[PDB]
């Protein structure tokens, strides 16, 4: 038989790649990498401008239904 | 008694069942890578109670 725990693709089209996830996640490095240069003022935080499609990818397409 | 024998309840039953158807389913696819592949486981037996 199938199962009850799923069934509804309600969970797939909220938390994914084509979601609003990768929105809420891409802004949130500006908000605080590009105001950080008033006590710091270096450069350190420029390591996150790549690994963002990186993560979302090695995550989302392990099982993948 | 001495003129007629009352009849007395009786009763048996059998549930059998026979193949089964198983379915296938598964187919395939894957994815992771490887593986697947267708075977148906799927069979899913049945039980004869
Ligand atoms: C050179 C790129 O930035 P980081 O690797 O964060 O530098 C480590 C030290 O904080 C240098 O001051």
């Amino acid at each position: 038989q199938d199962l009850m725990a799923s069934g509804n693709t309600t969970v797939k089209a909220t938390f994914g790649k084509d979601s609003s996830v990768v929105k809420w996640v891409v802004l949130a490095e500006v908000l605080v990498g590009a105001v950080m240069y008033m006590m710091t003022k270096n450069v350190k935080f420029l390591a996150g401008f790549a690994i963002i499609s990186v993560f979302i990818a090695v995550g989302m397409a392990v099982v993948g239904l | 008694t001495k003129q007629w024998h009352y009849p007395s309840p009786y009763s048996r039953g059998a549930l059998s069942v026979t193949s089964i158807d198983q379915g296938a389913y598964k187919r395939s696819g894957s994815s992771w890578g490887r593986p697947y592949e267708e075977k148906a486981g799927f069979g899913f037996s049945l039980d004869a109670r």
